[PDB]
């Protein structure tokens, strides 16, 4: 199998930016969906961005549409998600999720987690 | 006085390890034994000679091992086996067959399009399945027989394994092609299998064509009832249309029934049609339904996806027509029988496709108080107390299936001939043993049964049994009896070595009667279920509850015996659907086996004589007791 | 807009049949006595079932045979190309991709595209993509036909991928199909010469010149493979058969009697036994009875001892008289008794050793004082004219049959022997009798000389070159031709031989009797040493080796009576006259056969069906009728049928319509087909009980573009009765295109696509002068030339537009002068995109693979790298439009005729 590991996230001011960087356990090559999402306190988890297998096709949700871009390195078994103009409703824990490439705005494709990252965007 | 006598296997190989056991019957103090093999009609060369004593330590029991070297028209070659106890002189001239084994040949594929390469192997064993190192001729021969390609290995230290290649041309004949191999020492011994070549590319499904029973009762009004059944090679339902035909062949004569033809829709991967009674009795223009008795019949079925992308054709051949769902047969119970002595019947019940039937009651008729039933194996063991009389012996065995009309029950008759004695003296041995699947690990205890003079039977203190196992003498011991005990039960142990079968032969010698020395011998065919001597299994290395995909890795888990050598392949179930003949399987292996058993006979002889000589034996004694000379490599034809 | 495929979708490619070849070593440390090996695979790119086959050889355990273990790879979203195993060059077929979506209920929008390539003529070219969006629904597949023309033989490529929309999804399959020539592949024979190297040829050699192949059918520049076959012909050299052993089981006899009479009961047992033992014939008569008569010989050794005189000699009683003949006869028995059975060898010597110090005058004659009371064991010696050179022959035999067992013990033998022989060249030229002539015949040639005279005396006297015959009893002539036999077989003489023994089988002589010591003695002796010494078969030996100048090697093969190698073939794919050298004895059969292409017609399509397939646009956009009239070309009705039908793309078959032929009589259309949604169905079977021989059944039903499209596919009608998909009738509708073929052009098996554009469609206000330039300085643009169209030949496979070269401005691979004329084709389909006036003046450059022809007959083709630009006359350059195309077509001259391309 493959497990997940998050990290990139941190504390960030209400205007800024930051991406974050996904370490994939073995190659992640030939996995045909890599997707980020997010859970808000007190929200359920939502969608944020998929990526296409040789990166050539992504989703995005319509909330971060133009606002997040999300990259894969296939030959480091890596995954991104440059995070900018960011809001205060964006405060979420940032998962990881390694899929099969059906449905891939959907979580139900999605076998393998990571542990997930804090970014806490404040309205100060 | 004292009986020397010798017994070694009816038919000798070449580069084989032989054994000959020496018998030093009611004597006192040791026996030099000298074993000499010399040639024949000379006796110039000296083949072997091998020297030993038969110590009363031993009760005078001991073999010596020889091997004749394979220095060398169309006849067959015989060699001289002596044995001088002391000084004197038994001697045998024993039939000699031009073999150093047997020849396996695997292909990687049962079909091959031209342009492709053959991969072969070619496994090297002797008679008992060892590996060998022998120099081994190869062909490959076009459908004209022309041998397109010929090789000449030394599996020496190649562990029985003659890996080979072969590239078909592009200009090259369709049809069946042969590979076939023999030794360079018995070049008379070819083995041989088929590929074919053909013009095909891999579909995409199978089609299996199952008919509800594995043969056709002739008396029912249903008819021939077959389920089509399509399905892709990945293990996903087939949706399509298939084409039905059916057809009777008699022989090697093939009737098409042009009104058979049936077309029905493949529904879930799965589709029914029926060839009635009707159109197969107008088709083979309307005879006496009991005339198709003994004939088969074959169903051809074409199924096509809707999409019309693939098809495939299938057929089952084979399908008899019989008046019974059940076929009996004597082939595994001794012809010859002893008068005043219980026989013991092995009737052989098998299904119409020839798989063993089980749980099947069998009777003799006329008692209908002797009733049996079929273990796995197929066989069902019927004791029937004999007269001492020398009628021959007419048995007819009869199923009784309770769910069964007795028109539908299944019937054989067989004659079982008194066994002669010298001189018309009754005294007999019998050996009887229970017939089940017998498996290693397991004791199987042989009850030794005498019939005899009282006024003698205290002379009578051990019997000699002998074990034949792949026409070598595996054990030889002695049982010993006490006086009284006409009956002794020897528990053997069975082990590994015992695969695939073994000839249990035992005789007792006294000086009865007028003062005349006699012998009495008995012999039983013992079969033992069937696997590998050691294991193999290959499974998934990894957990796999995902399906694999194309190109991924995979871990495959090999278990087998320690220092074996592991050959692989992976072939393509497609290639199955084009052709599925030539496989190699454990089961042909065992054809093989039993194929070149020197014993003719489940049982014994017309004569004690006989009974040796039935189950692969020679016997040669100083007094003039002897077996009858054999000169012919196969056995008698019934 | 989004290209689907952008998925960077990495085809699959490796439908092995058969792979993991390999061989393991359980070297693993056993647990329970069982060695686990763990073994990393890489499974192929086909999506079926593999099944494993494990075979294990042991030291110990022998071999086993592994249950079969599976392995199923699959995937929910792929591509199965089904593609044929071969395609003729420059037919038009229909392939099938066929997509299968496994998902459970979500119904897939597909984008499926086939790639170009330049071997095949398709849809796709160039600057074209052949891509199309299809619907699967969940749980079903989808047949998306896809027609090509392949345009090269050999191994051919093709490619199909797919990727689905709205789901990271893709996948693509990359096959490939044998091109095979227009024509059926035959095989003629080149040559049979037999091969006989001592009868044919010289000095023991057989040279053989073979012609190369003489085909005059075969395709042009197409392959030919000669296989060389070398069989030897076995032969069974001649050897006349022994004696069958059941007219010899008369010669078991218990001898008894007194010295004379013991020898005549031991005579016939000995030599049978011996005579069998050489031929093995005892399997045949009787193994038990060989020890039996085995006895007897020692019983007779045993009771001729009783009569062996204290002197070493023999008589008929101990109190008789010794014989010298009777003496010598022992000696000849129990000589050849001694390879069966021996007891005392010094009785053997010490009856020769009388035979000398006695018997023996220094003249070397050997005479019988004459107490033989039998006169019937004596033979032929007996009343004999020569008597006394017959006896010296006589004894000298015996001496001999005993020399190599006697030769320590009686060291006078070989002076005896020498006087014996001294005695008998003097007095065989006088000799007049046959016997005395055939016993001293054997006498002189065992282990001695007979003088060339000799020799020819005693082969001259052979009456009809087959017996000795002489008045007297038979018995005589028998017992002589027998010694003349041992004669020929001690010389190793085998051309007089084969006669002889034919004579003595034909005699029918069995031997036992009346007066037949001698007669049954030396004719199971001679016929013994017959079948101890000779040359079953006639010993083949072929060394045939073959000169090539294919390669720079002699293959040579040995073709011995040995079975391991009696044919040999040996293929050559050059197809050139080479030499077959053969010597050595024996007959053999060569044979030369060539196989290759042969032109026929490529009339192998529907030769069992006729098919007549319109599409008329009778009267929801476009609706057509499609006509599908068939019938079947054999004496009596054709069985259940099958019409596959392929739609054109953007059509689907009218659903009410398919709904009423399936209630037809002789129709059946699947509730599988009818439940089918109107769009994402492009394929359909009718199915038919019958189609007639003797009328067309028609059938016809409307079509509805549901979908419109640019370029249309065309449909294609394919049938075939369920017995055979082999035989089978493919035609091709498209409304606007020839009989349904792709347009290509095709002359002399040479063809090349033309789906192309027509033309570089770069405008002619987009260009630049130094766009003109940069494309026309490229080494890819071979001639660049101002034209002049002088005519314009309109055909409807294609136009044909004769160009005057006006200028030529960079002279290509072609040389052509100015004024000369060459013809610029293209497809009727550019016709109009072209626009080409008669009189005016183009821009012309192209490709040098657009040449055509041949070079004195060279055609220009415009294809899709050709640029054809209009140029506007002097006087049209006053106007204002064409002021700046003036001055790029002026400078672009101006600046490749004086200056040239740099680089």
């Amino acid at each position: 199998q493959v497990q997940l590991v998050e990290t990139g996230g941190g504390l960030v001011q209400a205007g800024g930016s930051l991406r974050l960087s996904c370490a994939a356990s073995g190659s992640i090559f030939s996995l045909n969906a890599m997707g980020w999402f997010r859970q808000a306190p007190g929200k359920e988890r939502e969608f944020v961005a998929t990526i296409n297998r040789s990166g050539g096709r992504t989703y995005y949700a319509d909330s971060v549409k133009g606002r997040f871009t999300i990259s894969r390195d296939n030959g480091k078994n890596m995954v991104y998600l440059q995070m900018h103009s960011l809001k205060p409703e964006d405060t979420a824990i940032y998962y990881c999720a390694a899929g099969t490439g059906w449905s891939p705005q959907t979580d139900n494709e999605y076998n393998y987690w990571g542990q997930g990252t804090q970014v806490t965007v404040s309205s100060h | 006085s004292p009986m020397y006598s010798i017994i070694t296997p009816n038919i000798l190989r070449l580069e084989s390890e032989e054994t000959m056991v020496l018998e030093a019957h009611d004597a006192q103090g040791d026996v030099p034994v000298t074993v000499t093999v010399h040639d024949f009609p000379g006796k110039k060369l000296v083949l072997s000679s091998e020297k030993t004593v038969l110590t009363p330590a031993t009760n005078h029991m001991g073999n010596v091992t020889f091997t004749i070297p394979a220095n060398r028209k169309g006849r067959n070659k015989f060699v001289t086996v002596q044995a001088t106890f002391g000084t004197q002189v038994v001697e045998k001239v024993v039939l000699v067959s031009l073999q150093s084994g047997y020849l396996f040949i695997q292909t990687d594929k049962t079909i091959y399009t031209p342009g492709s390469t053959v991969l072969y192997r070619i496994f090297t064993v002797n008679h008992k399945l060892l590996p060998v190192g022998r120099t081994v001729m190869v062909n490959i021969e076009n459908p004209e027989g022309i041998p397109v390609k010929q090789d000449s290995l030394s599996s020496q230290n190649q562990l029985g394994v003659l890996p080979l290649s072969w590239d078909i041309p592009e200009l090259v004949n369709m049809g069946q092609w042969k590979i076939r191999a023999y030794y360079e020492n018995s070049p008379q011994q070819v083995f041989s299998t088929e590929f074919e070549v053909k013009e095909y590319v891999l579909p995409s499904f199978e089609v299996i064509v199952e008919p509800t029973e594995k043969f056709y009762y002739i008396y029912n009004e249903k008819g021939l009832e077959v389920t089509i059944t399509a399905r892709f090679l990945y293990g996903k339902k087939v949706e399509g249309t298939a084409f039905v035909i059916f057809g009777i062949q008699d022989g090697e004569q093939r009737i098409s029934l042009p009104e058979s033809l049936k077309r029905i829709p493949i529904e879930d991967g799965s589709g029914e049609v029926v060839l009635s009674r009707k159109v197969l009795l107008d088709g083979v223009q309307n005879p006496r339904a009991e005339d198709l008795v003994g004939k088969s019949l074959y169903v051809s079925a074409t199924v096509i996806l809707h999409s019309g992308s693939d098809m495939v054709q299938a057929e089952r051949s084979g399908i008899p027509i019989v008046t019974s769902p059940y076929q009996i047969h004597f082939t595994k119970t001794p012809k010859y029988f002893k008068p005043g002595m219980p026989f013991d019947l092995m009737v052989f019940v098998t299904n119409p496709d020839g798989s063993p039937a089980y749980r099947v009651p069998v009777a003799v008729q006329g008692e209908e108080t002797v009733q049996s039933l079929t273990q796995g194996d197929g066989v069902a063991k019927l004791s029937i107390n004999t007269h001492p009389s020398q009628k021959p012996l007419s048995i007819t065995v009869r199923t009784k299936k309770q769910e069964i009309s007795e028109a539908e029950q299944a019937t054989r008759t067989m004659q079982a001939l008194p066994y002669s004695t010298v001189g018309n003296s009754n005294n007999y041995l019998h050996l009887s043993v229970l017939r089940t699947e017998l498996r290693p690990g397991e004791t199987l205890n042989v009850n030794f049964l005498l019939r005899m003079d009282r006024a003698h039977e205290a002379k009578i203190r051990y019997y000699t049994y002998l074990i034949m196992n792949k026409g070598r003498l595996l054990k030889a011991g002695r049982q010993v009896r006490e006086p009284g005990q006409d009956l002794v039960v020897l528990p053997l142990s069975i082990t590994t070595d015992f695969i695939p079968s073994f000839r249990l032969v035992a005789y007792y010698t006294l000086i009865g009667a007028s003062g005349q020395r006699e012998v009495v011998a008995d012999s039983v065919w013992v079969d033992v279920k069937d696997s590998c001597v050691g294991s193999l299994v290959v499974k998934s290395g990894q957990s796999e509850d995902r399906q694999p995909v194309p190109g991924q890795q995979m871990t495959l888990k090999i278990e087998g015996d320690h220092g074996a050598r592991v050959v692989l392949v992976a072939v393509d179930k497609g290639v199955f659907v084009l052709n599925k003949k030539n496989k190699l399987t454990q089961s042909k292996i065992w054809d093989v086996v039993e194929k070149a058993d020197i014993g003719c006979t489940p049982g014994s002889g017309k004569d004690y004589a006989g009974v040796f000589s039935d189950a692969g034996l020679t016997f040669t004694s100083s007094s003039g007791q002897q077996t009858a000379q054999r000169a012919e490599l196969q056995c008698p034809q019934p | 807009e989004d290209i689907i495929a952008e998925e960077n979708i990495v085809s699959r490619s490796e439908f092995p049949e058969s792979w993991l070849w390999n061989v393991e070593d359980l070297k693993e440390p056993p647990k329970n006595g069982i060695s686990t090996k763990l073994m990393n695979i890489f499974l192929k790119d086909s999506i079926t079932t593999w099944e494993i086959l494990a075979v294990s050889m042991s030291d110990k355990k022998g071999i086993c045979v592994a249950d079969p273990f599976e392995v199923t790879v699959m995937q929910d979203f792929f591509i199965d190309l089904r593609l044929p195993y071969s395609v003729v060059r420059n037919e038009q077929v229909e392939i099938r991709a066929v997509l299968y979506n496994y998902r459970q209920n979500q119904e897939l929008k597909v984008r499926v595209e086939l790639l170009h390539n330049p071997a095949f003529c398709s849809l796709a070219t160039t600057k074209r993509r052949h891509q199309q969006t299809v619907t699967i629904p969940p749980k079903s597949s989808l047949s998306v036909p896809y027609v090509i023309v392949p345009l090269k033989t050999g191994l051919q490529e093709v490619e199909v991928k797919a990727a689905v929309y709205h789901h990271f999804i893709s996948d693509g399959v990359r096959k490939s199909l044998k091109v095979v020539p227009e024509g059926i592949r035959m095989n003629k024979t080149v040559a049979v010469r037999t091969l006989d190297p001592e009868r044919l040829g010289r000095e023991g050699v057989q040279k053989e010149d073979i012609p190369p192949a003489d085909l005059s059918d075969q395709v042009p520049d197409t392959e030919s493979e000669t296989r060389i076959l070398l069989q030897g012909t076995p032969v069974a050299q001649m050897t006349e058969d022994a004696v069958d052993a059941e007219r010899l089981k008369h010669l078991i006899v218990t001898p008894s009697g007194c010295g004379e009479e013991n020898m005549i009961g031991m005579t016939p047992t000995v030599i049978a036994v011996h005579y069998l033992d050489e031929t093995e014939q005892w399997e045949k008569f009787g193994l038990e009875k060989r020890q039996g008569a085995l006895e007897l010989i020692k019983k007779g050794y045993t009771q001729q001892l009783a009569f062996r005189q204290p002197s070493s000699a023999f008589a008929a009683f101990v109190k008789r008289a010794p014989s010298t003949w009777l003496t010598a006869y022992v000696v000849k028995v129990f000589s050849l008794a001694v390879n069966l059975i021996a007891i005392d060898s010094q009785v053997l010597c010490g009856a020769v050793k009388w035979l000398i110090l006695e018997k023996q005058k220094p003249d070397g004659v050997f005479q019988e004082d004459a107490p033989v009371i039998h006169q019937e064991m004596i033979g032929g010696l007996r009343n004999n004219n020569e008597k006394d050179m017959a006896l010296t022959a006589f004894v000298l035999i015996s001496l001999q049959e005993a020399k190599d067992i006697c030769e320590e013990q009686v060291n006078s033998l070989p002076g005896s022997i020498t006087k014996a022989g001294d005695f008998l060249e003097a007095n065989y030229m006088n000799l007049q009798r046959s016997y005395t002539v055939a016993i001293a015949g054997y006498a002189l040639a065992q282990m001695g000389r007979l003088k060339g005279p000799l020799l020819n005396k005693f082969l001259t006297t052979a009456k009809d070159k087959n017996r000795w015959e002489d008045p007297g009893k038979q018995l005589y002539n028998v017992e002589a031709t027998s010694y003349a036999l041992l004669a020929l077989l001690q010389l190793k003489d085998f051309d007089f031989v084969p006669p002889v023994v034919r004579w003595l089988n034909e005699q029918r002589y069995y031997g036992g009797g009346y007066g037949s010591t001698q007669a049954t003695f030396m004719v199971f002796q001679a016929l013994a040493q017959y079948q101890k010494d000779a040359p079953d078969h006639q010993e083949l030996n072929l060394d045939v080796s073959l000169q090539l100048p294919s390669r720079s090697s002699k293959i040579t093969h040995r073709i011995h009576w040995e079975s391991a190698s009696l044919l040999r073939s040996e293929e050559t794919k050059e197809n050139e006259g080479f030499t077959v050298t053969a010597e050595g004895k024996g007959q053999g059969t060569l044979s030369v056969v060539t196989m290759y292409h042969a032109k026929a017609k490529d009339q192998l399509t529907c030769n069992k069906f006729d098919l007549k397939v319109t599409i008329k646009p009778a009267p929801n956009k476009n609706t057509m009728i499609l006509e599908i009239c068939t019938r079947y070309r054999g004496d009596q009705d054709a069985t259940m049928s099958i019409l596959d039908i392929s739609m054109m793309t953007g059509f689907a078959p009218d659903t009410d319509d398919l709904k009423q032929l399936a209630n037809g009589v002789d129709r059946y259309i699947s509730k599988y087909e009818l439940d089918k949604a109107f769009s994402d169905r492009n394929t359909l079977i009718i199915y038919l009980d019958k189609v007639s021989h003797s009328e067309d059944d028609c059938l016809a039903f409307k079509v509805h573009q549901y979908f419109n499209v640019e370029l249309i596919q065309p449909g294609a009608v394919k049938v075939y009765a369920y017995y055979n998909l082999e035989e089978s009738c493919t035609r091709f509708y498209h409304p606007e295109k020839e009989d349904g073929k792709l347009n290509k052009l095709c002359r002399d098996e040479l063809c090349r696509c033309a789906e192309e554009n027509c033309f570089i469609q770069k405008s002619d206000d987009k260009v630049t002068l130094e766009e003109r330039l940069d494309k026309a300085c490229e080494p890819g643009v071979d001639y660049v030339y101002k034209t002049r169209l002088v005519k314009v030949q309109l055909s409807n496979d294609f136009d044909e537009y004769i160009m005057a070269i006006e200028q030529t401005i960079k002279s290509g691979s072609d040389e052509v002068q100015v004024g000369q004329q060459r013809t610029f084709i293209s497809p009727i389909k550019c016709r109009e995109a072209l626009k080409l006036e008669e009189k005016k003046h183009y821009l012309m450059w192209g490709l040098s693979s657009d040449f055509w022809g041949e070079k004195p007959n060279l055609s220009y083709i415009i294809g899709k790298d050709t640029w054809v630009e209009h140029w506007p006359e002097e006087d049209e350059c006053q106007d204002e439009e064409n002021q700046k195309q003036c001055q790029d077509l002026g400078a672009f001259t101006e600046s490749m005729v004086v200056f040239g391309c740099p680089n």
